[PDB]
């Protein structure tokens, strides 16, 4: 029973710029198993309305989800990506990079 | 152009919470237009895309049925599993099914796919032959003899030259502005500073359909692999796609390096450089 | 949707 890590990415719709509206995207894959729980959080806290994709896998077993929520980049608010897995001592937490 | 539909089925069980959940998932290229999960309120096919939504209650109480069908059967070989692995009912256990066809330029059955995993790794796959299949161990030789057996990959093979290809071609029909119509990738480059020495270029591909895309850095024409970096294609949240791939270079040789972006949706392949 | 069931 083999039990993968899973990838995280967090980054933005389009080119982020601050004050104008965005859609914030936390892609995790290549987990397993599919049991997992991703959490966006903004500033040290989650956010209220986070949607996700629905669960599916790639060529070789890994699954793949896609969290997303609208968001509106600033140059002090802080936007990051919590993610828990089994393969997990404790949740991993990604932070968002407008560079990435 | 070749075009695919493929099903996505995921079976997971959990002793003391009752019946293993299952969640399917239709794709047409990389467009998802249905989904099923037995753990919503009213289990039942949903439609995930416009060209699909105007089905008649037809389509959504038999893609129900079958869909239900699938779970059970699912559940049945859990069990089996249980039974081949020597495996206990109070541990939980996952089941993978990929299984769908390709359609050639011309209207014929180029490609067929019907594949499952057992616990992460593979069990067992049917061929490019779509005629022979292949076991990952012992257990799954059980369920190779069992198929030679009851002649399934022959009407399997009846399922893809048949309702699959033609549903196919409904659904390439039905939604020919948004599943035919490949777009071209937003590219640029980037400049981040990681050093007084060294700095980063990262080279940006957003919004571009199908997900089939080709990133690479060159150093003075060649190609770099040294010192490089490449993330997992991405959606972008709106049906689209995004790749970015970047490369560490000494402050001031950035104007010696190129990306090269190969897509389907870009007359010819694209090669961008550093312009502040 | 396959309507043909395979079992293990």
């Amino acid at each position: 029973m083999i039990q993968r890590t899973p990838k995280i990415q967090v980054y933005s719709r389009h080119p982020a710029e601050n004050g104008k509206s965005n859609f914030l995207n936390c892609y995790v894959s290549g987990f397993h198993p599919s049991d997992i729980e991703v959490d966006l959080l903004k500033n040290g806290e989650r956010i209220e309305k986070v949607e996700h994709s629905d669960l599916s896998f790639s060529k070789d077993w890994s699954f793949y989800l896609l969290y997303y929520t609208e968001f509106t980049p600033t140059e002090k608010d802080e936007y990051a990506c919590r993610v828990n897995h089994v393969t997990l001592s404790q949740p991993k937490i990604v932070k968002w990079d407008r560079d990435m | 152009g070749s075009h695919s539909m493929k099903y996505f089925y995921t079976s997971v069980s959990r002793p003391g919470r009752g019946e293993p959940r299952f969640i399917s998932v239709g794709y047409v290229d990389d467009t998802q237009f249905v989904r099923f999960d037995s753990d919503a309120e009213s289990p039942r096919e949903e439609p995930r895309a416009p060209w699909v939504e105007q089905e008649g209650p037809e389509y959504w109480e038999e893609a129900t049925r079958r869909a239900k069908e699938a779970a059970q059967t699912h559940r049945e070989n859990l069990r089996t599993a249980l039974r081949y692995y020597n495996q206990s009912e109070a541990g939980s256990h996952t089941i993978q099914k990929m299984y769908g066809c390709d359609l050639g330029p011309d209207g014929r059955l180029l490609r067929g796919y019907h594949q499952s995993a057992y616990d992460g790794k593979d069990y067992i796959a049917l061929n490019g032959d779509l005629r022979s299949w292949t076991a990952a161990d012992m257990a799954a030789q059980n369920t190779q003899r069992k198929w030679e057996g009851n002649r399934y990959a022959e009407r399997f093979r009846a399922y893809l030259e048949g309702e699959c290809l033609e549903w196919l071609r409904r659904y390439l029909e039905n939604g020919k502005e948004t599943l035919q119509r490949a777009d071209p990738p937003k590219t640029h480059v980037t400049h981040h500073p990681v050093s007084d020495h060294e700095a980063t270029l990262r080279c940006w591909a957003l919004g571009f359909y199908p997900a089939e895309i080709t990133l690479t850095w060159q150093r003075d024409g060649e190609e770099q692999t040294q010192d490089t970096e490449f993330v997992e294609t991405r959606p972008g949240g709106d049906g689209t796609f995004q790749k970015w791939g970047a490369v560490v270079v000494p402050s001031g040789e950035e104007q010696r390096y190129t990306c090269h972006v190969q897509h389907e949706g870009l007359p010819e392949p694209l090669t961008l450089r550093w312009e502040p | 949707h396959l309507e043909v069931q395979g079992y293990w």
